[PDB]
């Protein structure tokens, strides 16, 4: 009948690239590395404007969204119950399959219990035992401290919130309820305290923007584009805000008053906005500020 | 105030008198600069030593070169030269490398203000004509200001951990060309074996790349 997009839909993906941003000094930030002498190259104006070019393409790949995936269901599968197994071996057998070829979601690894049951590893001994024996850079078998509330706070104070995100990334699968609990805690971190610039230029963006829509929390990003004079994203926030959310007071709003452009921002100010008064006066320092350039 | 005077040779240097016979002197080699690009050396020449010390680095002070440095901490380019018989081999560093050099070069390099640099010295190693070689090997390097002004192109400054993107570094300040800068298939250029030795993991000696102090 009529589906509500997925996050991979190309109006929405579309929508979050340009609520991101392409800024090529953050993006290819120097990187505190083991350093090589740099080459250097003479360009014509025509040159260097290709060069450019390149690298704006190679950006728009490293800033590619990663998919936002559900939670995934725990696996709970017996495959056989040997009884007469039991009381025969007092620690469980791990047996994961090695083939080369195969996917890792696809990868039989199973676990003969002391009481003789053979079960199915769950998510957590499958995460595992891949990294064992298909050890991926930036992942550790076991959790790092890193990710306990008591050590994320101290990366939040120093604004390191995208580190906090590269770090999960590597260590969490994007379905593990590790990988969602950490980036939603990091989301609301930044809605607390207004931060949403140090995820501009990067590929956890528009995750966040998906968070924030689809909770209904979207009044403390909406004013923060407002105050940096990103009314063509501040818009298109609240056309993505209506389009999740169709059977609302903003969204009928929007279609009785036909509004466009500015106008959904005083709609959605006034029927679901909770902070529709700070709106209101940040918008409407924004019309003055632009009536001044205008005069 | 600003300049720091260095030793770089005391040498007893003998001549024959008729009178006197064997005669002695002392002659020293001082280095003088002030760690931002300004720096010189001479040669002091007297009977005793604290008049030759008094010599070099006041002389020194009215011969001063001026080097350019690129980010005020290493060179702008490789740079090769021999003077005389002694060979000098400099190369662009960047920073936290340190000053991976001759011991006099390391002296010679802390008061001219560079910190990223290495230098193999082959050939004579004479104290003299190493700082001089040095010193004319330094003056004469082409910035990348004067390199983008002699083409007229930008020069467009890559770095692997900047990735893809393109840093100018300098602009011509008169016009700028349109023509590409021809891409000769293959550049007629001389190689150093001890470079494409050590590029293709043939080079093996016990001493290089030896854990060293801070320089």
């Amino acid at each position: 009948e009529t589906k509500k997009p997925t996050f991979m839909d190309e109006e929405v993906q579309s929508i979050l690239t340009k609520m991101t941003g392409l800024n090529l000094q953050k993006t290819f930030k120097p990187a505190i590395q083991e350093l090589k002498p740099p080459t250097y190259k003479l360009m014509t104006q025509a040159q260097l404007e290709e060069a450019t070019r390149q690298a704006v393409e190679a950006a728009k790949v490293r800033l590619k969204m990663p998919p936002v995936l559900e939670e995934r269901v725990p696996i709970n599968d017996v495959l056989a119950e040997d009884k007469i197994l039991e009381g025969t071996e007092t620690t469980k057998y791990v047996f994961t399959d090695i083939s080369y070829s195969i996917p890792h979601r696809e990868r039989f690894i199973v676990v003969r219990e002391p009481s003789g049951t053979l079960r199915k590893a769950s998510w957590e001994e499958r995460d595992r035992m891949i990294q064992v024996y298909f050890p991926k850079e930036g992942r550790k078998i076991l959790t790092p401290i890193i990710f306990k509330e008591e050590n994320l706070r101290t990366m939040y104070s120093q604004d390191r919130h995208v580190d906090v995100l590269n770090l999960c990334f590597a260590q969490f699968e994007p379905d593990s309820t590790e990988y969602i609990k950490v980036h939603h805690k990091t989301y609301e971190d930044i809605d607390k305290r207004g931060k949403y610039d140090l995820l501009r230029s990067t590929r956890y963006f528009g995750g966040m923007v998906w968070y924030f829509v689809n909770n209904k929390k979207i009044d403390g990003l909406l004013i923060d584009q407002i105050q940096r004079d990103l009314i063509d994203d501040a818009t298109n926030l609240v056309q993505l805000y209506h389009v999740l959310h169709p059977d609302g007071q903003s969204a009928q709003g929007a279609k009785d008053q036909a509004a466009e452009g500015i106008n959904l921002i005083k709609v959605f100010a006034k029927t679901e906005a909770q902070k529709g008064a700070y709106i209101e006066l940040t918008l409407q320092t924004y019309q003055e500020a632009l009536s001044r350039h205008s005069a | 105030e600003d300049f720091d005077t260095r030793i770089l040779e005391v040498r007893n240097v003998f001549t024959m008198t008729a009178k006197e016979g064997r005669k002695k002197s002392i002659r020293v080699l001082v280095a003088v600069g002030n760690g931002k690009g300004a720096a010189g050396f001479s040669i002091g020449k007297a009977t005793d030593r604290m008049d030759a010390f008094r010599k070099a680095k006041n002389r020194a002070v009215h011969h001063l070169h001026y080097i350019e440095r690129y980010e005020d901490h290493t060179i702008f380019h490789d740079i090769s030269l021999r003077f005389k018989r002694t060979h000098i081999k400099m190369k662009k560093q960047p920073k936290g490398y340190g000053l991976r050099c001759h011991r006099a070069i390391i002296t010679i390099c802390r008061l001219i203000g560079i910190k990223d640099m290495y230098a193999k010295v082959s050939g004579s190693i004479n104290m003299l004509s190493l700082t001089q070689g040095l010193f004319r090997g330094l003056s004469r390097q082409e910035t990348h200001q004067q390199l983008a002004d002699k083409k007229g192109l930008h020069v467009v400054e890559i770095r692997e951990e900047c990735g893809p993107l393109p840093i100018v570094v300098a602009s011509p300040r008169g016009p700028l060309r349109k023509d590409p800068e021809p891409e000769d298939e293959v550049p007629d250029v001389k190689l150093d074996w001890e470079d494409v030795k050590t590029a293709q993991g043939m080079k093996r000696s016990v001493w290089s790349n030896l854990k060293r102090a801070a320089t």
